[PDB]
C-alpha cells in the first residue's frame, strides 16, 4: 500500500530496457529470463496493477525472436490481460502478440489486434515502431485479399520507408507471377533487414487465388491451354490443377470441359436476394450500438 | 506531450489506383494505332 | 380468357375465334392499346400470358393478407366450440 | 460539379484568365463529356447556339465531340490521343490526364456495347479500333474492375452482356462510406476524451 | 386427395382419369371455375393446371385422424418458437 | 438517347422489351445523409479538436 | 375531492377553535387559497379521505383495460411500411443539413445565448434524435414479426 | 347484424358490488340483472346496469322469477334521471352459462328487440378478456328440433371514456406498462400474442375430445371451417416468398443501418457538450 511495487515497477521496466540495450549488445539474454519470471512470480500475487503489464512485454521481446516456445504457453498464460497499462504499454502489448498470431498462421484474428495496436498510439512524430507495424498490418491482409491505400498518412520520413513494400503490394493486385520474383530479387536483401522474408515468401499461393479470381470473373469461357500462358505458368497440365483446388477452397464455382478444354463459369447475378448483405449490416449494426 | 517511449528505433489517392491499372501497361500508347491498321 | 388463364399459346387462342393468326394479333392490340385488357404476346413462341408482371412487392404483400384471412378464421371457431359444449352437458 | 459550375458559358465574359473564351469553351466541353450523359448532351451542348458557333472555329473540338454523339467510332479515338496529349502539356488538368482517358474509354466502350447483346469480339477490330487482342487486354482490365456490365467468352469469340439491377452497384458505394464514417468517428472518440 | 405441396394436375391425367379428350378439358375447368366449386389458375402450354381451393366436403371418423395427428405437432411449434421469445426477452420485461 | 429502352439482337433481331420502375427514392436519397453527417463531424474539430 | 361539513357560528362568536386536536393527521393536507376566501376556515372544515381499494376489485380493471388481441402478429401495410420509410428519411437528410449548419455556429456567443435565441426557428438537435427512435421502433418491430410468422405459420 | 360491445367500466364494476351483497347466501345465487345503454351507429354500447331479486330451487329448475315491478319502477327513475339512458338487454353472472338462460331472453324480449345477454367473470384469471356476449339467433333449420335457437357469440371488449379514464387509471396505482417503444409491443403481442395462439390451437383440441369417445352429435357444420384452415395454410418456402424475403431485408434494415449510424454521431456531441463544461470549469471556479 506504499506503491512500492508499483512506483517501482515502472522503474522495473523504464531500467529495463536499459538492462536490455546493454544486454542486446555485448551480453547475453536468457538468465535474466529466469530473473524475470521470479519477477513474474511476485507479481499478481501481491500488487494486481502495472507487474502484470510490462513484466509480459519485456518478457516477450526475445523470446519471438527466438524460436523458443513461448507462444502457446502465451496462449495459457492467464496474464495475457492486465486490464489497464498506461496507453502506450498496452497499445504495443497487442502489436507483440499480434506478430504471434500471424508468424504461426493465425491470420484473420490478427488483424483486428494489429488494427486496435495501431489506433491506441500517442502523437510523436519520430515513430520507428510505428514504421514497423504500418508495414506488418497490412502484410497479412495481403495474406486475406484486402488492400487499404497505405500511403495515406505519407511523410517524409514514412515514404522512404514503403517504396519497396509499396511496390510489393503493386504486385499482388495484379495477376502476374514472375512480378512478384522481380520484387523478390530486386528488394529480397531489405526484406530480411526488417525481418519479414519468412512471410513474404508465401504469398505465391495468394497471388495466384487473385489471379484465378480475376479471370474466372474476366473470362467466361476460357481454354484451361490459355490460362496458364497468361499466368505465364509454362504448363496447361497443372493449369487444371490449381483450378482444382480453387473449386476445393471454393474461389469459382462452375464447372470444366476437361475433355475439350474450356472453363466455363456461370454468370452469378442477384446477390441482393441472398441473406449475405445482412452480415454486412449485423457486423456494423451492433458495433454502432456499443459506441 | 508527444512522447512515444520508443523500444525499437486530395492530389495523391486517385491517381494511385490509376498507377495501378496502367503501370507497366501502355503508358504513351499514341502510335501502336497507327501500326494496329495495316496489321489489323 | 385474361380472367381464368395464366399463359395460353398463339395457335390455340386464335383457333378459339376461327380466323388468322395475323388477325388475332390485330384484335390483341387495339385492346391493349386501349389498355382494357393488359397481355405481353409473343412471335417467336407464340406464348402469350394474362395479368403477368414483375410483383416485387404484392408477394409478401398478398402473403401478409392471408395471415389476416388465417388469423380471422382461427378466431371464428375458437369461441364458436365452447358454446356448443353448452347445450350437450349444462347441467 | 465543373461542368455544373460552367452550366451557362453565357454571361461568363471575356475574362482575364481565360484570355479567349474558346479556350473556356474547350473547358467546359471536356467536363460535359463525363459528367452528363445522352438525354443531355443531345439537348444542352450539341443545340446551344452559344456553343455551337464558337467552336465553329475550331475543327478539332469540334470533330471530337461529335464523333461520340455521331457513333463515329474509329475517328474518335483519333482525336482523343490529341486531346490527351494536349491535356499532359496543359497546365492544371496534367495532374489528372491518365485518369481522364480512362474514364473516356470505359464511356465509349459501354455506349457501344449496351445498343446490342451478342456482339462478336471481332466486329469491334475494323469498327471501333483495330487490335483484336488490344480489345481483348482492355476488356479484360474493365470487367476485373468491377465496370462495364457484359461478359465475354473467348473460344467461341463472341461478347455477352447482361444487366443487373441498380441495387447491387448501389448498394457497393454504400458499404464504402458506412465504413469511412464509422472510421472517422471511431478514430476521433479514441482521440478526445484521452 | 392430393396434399397441400402441389395440388397440381396435368390435363393428360384428366384425360386418364375422365377418359374424355384434350380439347373438352379447358371447357370442362371454365365451368368449374364459373358455378366455383374450385379457384385455381390454368395454365396452357405446360399443360398442368394450379388449383388452390377445392369445395369443402364431409368425413368420418378417419379423416379426423389425419387432422388430429397434422395439428398435433402443430402445437409444439407454438412452443418452441415462443420458448425463445420468453427466453431471450426475459430482462427486456419482468 | 433513352426514350425507349430494351436491346436489340444481331443473329435474327429480337427486341426483348422489358420495364421497372426499380427503385430510387430509398438509397441515394438516404446516401448524402453519410456524406452530409461527414461534415458534421468536420465541424467538430471546429468545436473540439482545437479546442480540448 | 375533499368533502367538508358545518362549523356552528355560535363559536364563532365565543372566538373558540373547535375540533380540539388530539393526533398529528388532520393538517397533513393544505388547503387552497380560493377556498380560503370563502367560508374555511370560518363555517366548515376538511376532511382527509383515501380509498378502499380491493383484489375483488383490482385486478379486474387492470387486465380488462387495454389489452392487445392479434396487433403485433400483422405485417402493417407491408408495400407502405417501406414507403414510409423514405417518407422520413428524405426529410431527415436536409434535417441533418441544418445539423450541418447549427455545430457550425459554436465556439461564439455562450450559449445560454443559444437558449433564448433559438425560440422562433426549429433545432436540429432534438428534432433529430426524435426520427431516429421513430425510424427504429418501426423497423425492429415489424421486422421481428415478420420472422415469428415464418416458423409458426408452417 | 350487430358489429360489436362496448363495455364501460362502471357496469364491470357495478356486478361485482352486487355479487358481494348477496354473497352471503353462500350455497348458490347467480347474479341475473337488466343491462341499460344504447347503441349507435351500429356499435352496441353499455352504460349503466343494477341487478332484479332472483332465486332458483335447483329441483325442476325451469321456474325462474323477475320482480317486473322493480323492473319496470327503477328504470322509470333511471329514465327520469336520465333520458340518453335507456335498456339495451340483460345480464347473468355466468359461470358456466346456466340453462334458465334460453328463456329469460325470450322473457324480456319485450322491452328491447336484440335482446342482448353478457357473461362477466367473478374469479378473475385468464390470458384474455373475461367478458363474454352472445346473441339471440332461431332457425327452422337442419336437424335438431322442429323449434331450434341457440346463441351465438358477439366479439366483446371493453370500452373506454374521456371521464372515466381518469377514474380508472386513478384507481390502479399498481403497475401500468407505458411508454411504448421498442418493448410495448414485444410483451403486449409478442410475448403475449403467441401464448394468445396458444389457447385458440388448444380450443380446437378440445372440441377434437370426441374421436370415437365424446359427445353424441358429431360434425356436419363444424368441419367446412376446419377443412379450410390446413387448406388455407400458408405458402411455403419455395417460390420468391424466398427471394422476396431477403429483398426486404437487404431493404428494411438498410434504414436500420442508417439511422444508428446517426446515433452515434448525437451522442458523440453531446460528450462535447459535456467536456465544455468539466475543462472550461475547473480554472473558473476551483
Amino acid at each position: 500500500s506504499t506503491q512500492n511495487r508499483r512506483a517501482l515497477d515502472l522503474v522495473a521496466a523504464k531500467c529495463y530496457y536499459y538492462h536490455a540495450r546493454v544486454y542486446e549488445f555485448l551480453d547475453k539474454l536468457d538468465v535474466v529470463r529466469s530473473f524475470l519470471h521470479a519477477r513474474l512470480r511476485t507479481a499478481t500475487l501481491r500488487h494486481d496493477a502495472d507487474g502484470q503489464a510490462t513484466l509480459l512485454n519485456l518478457l516477450l521481446r526475445n523470446y519471438l525472436h527466438y524460436s523458443l516456445y513461448d507462444q502457446a504457453e502465451k496462449l495459457v498464460s492467464k496474464s495475457v490481460f492486465p486490464e489497464q497499462a498506461n496507453n502506450n504499454e498496452w497499445a504495443r502489448y497487442l502489436y507483440y502478440t499480434g506478430r504471434i498470431k500471424a508468424i504461426q498462421l493465425e491470420y484473420s484474428e490478427a488483424r483486428r489486434t494489429m488494427t486496435n495496436a495501431l489506433r491506441k498510439a500517442p502523437q510523436h512524430t519520430a515513430v520507428g515502431f510505428k514504421q514497423t507495424v504500418h508495414k506488418l498490418l497490412i502484410v497479412v491482409e495481403l495474406l486475406l485479399g484486402e488492400i487499404p491505400d497505405r500511403l495515406q498518412f505519407r511523410q517524409p520520413s514514412l515514404k522512404r520507408s514503403l517504396m519497396p513494400y509499396f511496390l510489393l503490394t503493386q504486385a499482388v493486385r495484379t495477376g502476374n507471377l514472375a512480378k512478384f520474383n522481380q520484387v523478390l530479387d530486386q528488394f529480397g536483401e531489405k526484406f530480411q533487414a526488417d525481418g519479414t522474408y519468412t512471410l513474404i515468401i508465401r504469398l505465391r499461393h495468394n497471388v495466384i487465388k487473385t489471379g484465378v479470381r480475376m479471370i474466372s470473373l474476366s473470362y467466361s469461357r476460357i481454354s484451361l491451354a490459355d490460362i496458364a500462358q497468361k499466368l505465364q505458368l509454362d504448363s496447361p497440365e497443372d493449369a487444371e490443377f490449381i483450378v482444382a483446388k480453387a473449386i476445393r477452397d471454393g474461389v469459382i464455382e462452375a464447372s470444366i470441359n476437361h475433355e475439350k478444354g474450356y472453363v466455363q463459369s456461370k454468370e452469378m447475378i442477384d446477390i441482393y436476394s441472398t441473406r449475405e448483405p445482412q452480415l454486412a449490416f449485423h457486423q456494423r449494426i451492433s458495433f454502432c450500438l456499443d459506441i | 506531450m508527444s512522447e512515444k517511449k520508443q523500444p525499437v528505433d486530395e492530389d495523391n489517392w486517385d491517381d494511385d489506383n490509376v498507377e495501378d491499372d496502367f503501370s507497366n501497361q501502355l503508358r504513351a500508347e499514341l502510335e501502336k494505332h497507327g501500326y494496329k491498321m495495316e496489321t489489323s | 380468357m385474361a380472367k381464368y388463364y395464366t399463359r395460353i399459346t398463339m395457335k390455340r387462342m386464335a383457333q378459339l375465334l376461327d380466323l388468322s393468326v395475323d388477325e388475332s394479333e390485330a384484335f390483341l392490340s387495339n385492346l391493349v392499346v386501349n389498355k382494357t385488357i393488359f397481355a405481353k404476346v409473343d412471335r417467336l413462341a407464340g406464348i402469350i400470358n394474362f395479368q403477368r408482371p414483375k410483383d416485387p412487392n404484392n408477394l409478401l404483400n398478398d402473403w401478409s393478407q392471408k395471415l389476416n384471412s388465417l388469423m380471422s378464421l382461427v378466431n371464428k371457431t375458437t369461441h364458436l366450440i365452447a358454446k356448443e359444449e353448452m347445450i350437450h352437458n349444462l347441467q | 460539379q465543373a461542368a455544373e459550375l460552367f452550366l451557362d458559358t453565357v454571361s461568363t465574359f471575356t475574362s482575364y484568365e481565360l484570355m479567349d473564351y474558346k479556350t473556356f469553351v474547350t473547358y467546359t466541353v471536356y467536363v460535359s463529356m463525363i459528367a452528363l450523359e445522352r438525354p443531355d448532351l443531345r439537348e444542352k451542348v450539341i443545340k446551344g447556339a452559344e456553343i455551337l458557333e464558337v467552336l465553329h472555329s475550331l475543327p478539332a473540338v469540334r470533330q471530337y465531340l461529335f464523333s461520340l454523339y455521331e457513333c463515329r467510332y474509329s475517328v474518335f479515338f483519333q482525336s482523343l490521343a490529341v486531346v490527351e496529349q494536349e491535356m499532359k502539356k496543359d497546365w492544371l488538368f496534367a495532374p489528372h490526364y491518365r485518369y481522364y482517358v480512362r474514364e473516356m474509354r470505359i464511356h465509349a466502350y459501354s455506349q457501344l456495347l449496351e445498343s446490342y447483346r451478342s456482339l462478336t469480339l471481332g466486329y469491334m477490330a475494323e469498327a471501333f479500333g483495330v487490335g483484336v487482342e488490344f480489345i481483348d487486354q482492355e476488356l479484360s482490365r474493365f470487367i476485373a474492375a468491377g465496370r462495364l456490365h457484359c461478359k465475354i467468352d473467348k473460344v467461341n469469340e463472341i461478347v455477352e452482356t447482361n444487366r443487373p439491377d441498380s441495387k447491387n452497384w448501389q448498394y457497393q458505394e454504400t458499404i464504402k462510406k458506412g465504413d469511412l464514417l464509422l472510421n472517422r468517428v471511431q478514430k476521433l472518440s479514441r482521440v478526445i476524451n484521452m | 386427395t392430393r396434399p397441400a405441396n402441389h395440388r397440381q394436375l396435368t390435363f393428360e391425367e384428366i384425360a386418364k382419369s375422365a377418359k374424355i379428350t384434350v380439347n373438352e378439358v379447358e371447357l370442362l375447368v371454365m365451368k368449374a371455375l364459373s358455378v366455383g366449386l374450385v379457384k385455381g389458375s390454368i395454365d396452357e402450354v405446360d399443360k398442368r393446371v394450379h388449383m388452390t381451393w377445392v369445395q369443402p366436403r364431409v368425413l368420418d371418423l378417419q379423416q379426423i385422424k389425419g387432422m388430429k395427428d397434422r395439428l398435433e405437432f402443430w402445437c409444439t411449434d407454438v412452443k418452441s418458437m415462443e420458448m425463445l421469445v420468453e427466453h431471450q426477452a426475459h430482462d427486456i420485461l419482468t | 438517347d433513352k426514350k425507349f429502352h430494351g436491346i436489340l439482337d444481331q443473329g435474327e433481331g429480337v427486341l426483348i422489351i422489358f420495364d421497372e420502375p426499380p427503385v430510387d427514392k430509398t438509397y441515394e436519397a438516404a446516401l448524402e445523409t453519410i456524406q452530409n453527417m461527414s461534415k458534421v463531424v468536420d465541424s467538430l474539430y471546429n468545436k473540439a479538436k482545437k479546442l480540448t | 375531492i375533499d368533502a367538508f361539513r358545518l362549523i356552528n357560528a355560535n363559536m364563532m362568536v365565543l372566538g373558540h377553535e373547535p375540533r380540539q386536536t388530539t393526533s398529528n393527521l388532520g393538517h397533513l393536507n393544505k388547503p387552497s387559497i380560493q377556498a380560503l376566501i370563502h367560508g374555511l376556515n370560518r363555517h366548515y372544515y376538511s376532511i382527509t379521505i383515501n380509498y378502499r381499494k380491493n383484489e375483488l376489485e383490482q385486478k379486474m380493471l387492470l387486465n380488462l383495460h387495454k389489452k392487445s388481441w392479434m396487433e403485433g402478429l400483422t405485417l402493417q401495410d407491408y408495400s407502405e411500411h417501406c414507403k414510409h420509410n423514405e417518407s422520413v428519411v428524405k426529410e431527415m437528410l436536409e434535417l441533418a443539413k441544418n445539423y450541418n449548419k447549427a455545430v457550425e455556429e459554436e465556439d461564439k456567443m455562450t450559449p445560454e445565448q443559444l437558449a433564448i435565441k433559438n425560440v422562433g426557428k426549429q433545432d436540429p438537435k432534438r428534432h433529430l434524435e426524435e426520427h431516429v427512435d421513430v425510424l427504429m421502433t418501426s423497423n425492429i418491430v415489424q421486422c421481428l414479426a415478420a420472422m415469428l410468422d415464418t416458423v409458426v405459420f408452417k | 347484424a350487430v358489429q360489436k360491445v362496448v363495455v364501460h367500466p362502471l357496469v364491470l364494476l357495478s356486478v361485482v358490488d352486487h355479487f358481494n351483497r348477496i354473497g352471503k347466501v353462500g350455497n348458490q345465487k347467480r347474479v341475473v340483472g337488466v343491462l341499460l345503454g344504447s347503441w349507435q351507429k351500429k356499435v352496441l354500447d353499455v352504460s349503466n346496469s343494477f341487478a332484479v331479486p332472483f332465486d332458483e330451487d335447483d329441483k325442476d329448475d325451469s321456474v325462474w322469477f323477475l320482480d317486473h315491478d322493480y323492473l319496470e319502477n327503477m328504470y322509470g327513475m333511471f329514465k327520469k334521471v336520465n333520458a340518453r339512458e335507456r335498456i339495451v338487454g340483460w345480464y347473468h353472472t355466468g359461470p358456466k352459462l346456466h340453462k334458465n338462460d334460453i328463456a329469460i331472453n325470450e322473457l324480456m324480449k319485450r322491452y328491447c328487440p336484440n335482446s342482448v345477454l353478457v357473461i362477466i367473470d367473478v374469479k378473475p384469471k385468464d390470458l384474455g378478456l373475461p367478458t363474454e356476449a352472445y346473441i339471440s339467433v332461431e332457425e327452422v333449420h337442419d336437424d335438431g328440433t322442429p323449434t331450434s335457437k341457440t346463441f351465438e357469440h358477439v366479439t366483446s371488449e371493453i370500452g373506454a371514456e374521456e371521464a372515466e379514464e381518469v377514474g380508472v387509471e386513478h384507481l390502479l396505482r399498481d403497475i401500468k406498462d407505458t411508454t411504448v417503444g421498442t418493448l410495448s409491443q414485444r410483451i403486449t403481442n409478442q410475448v403475449h400474442g403467441l401464448k394468445g395462439l396458444n389457447s385458440k390451437l388448444l380450443d380446437i383440441r378440445s372440441y377434437l375430445e370426441k374421436v370415437a369417445t365424446g359427445k353424441l352429435p358429431i360434425n356436419h357444420q363444424i368441419i367446412y371451417q376446419l377443412q379450410d384452415v390446413f387448406n388455407l395454410l400458408p405458402d411455403v418456402s419455395l417460390q420468391e416468398f424466398v427471394k422476396a424475403f431477403y429483398l426486404k431485408t437487404n431493404d428494411q434494415m438498410v434504414v436500420v443501418y442508417l439511422a444508428s449510424l446517426i446515433r452515434s454521431v448525437v451522442a458523440l456531441h453531446n460528450l462535447i457538450n459535456n467536456k465544455i463544461a468539466n475543462r472550461d470549469a475547473e480554472k473558473k471556479e476551483g
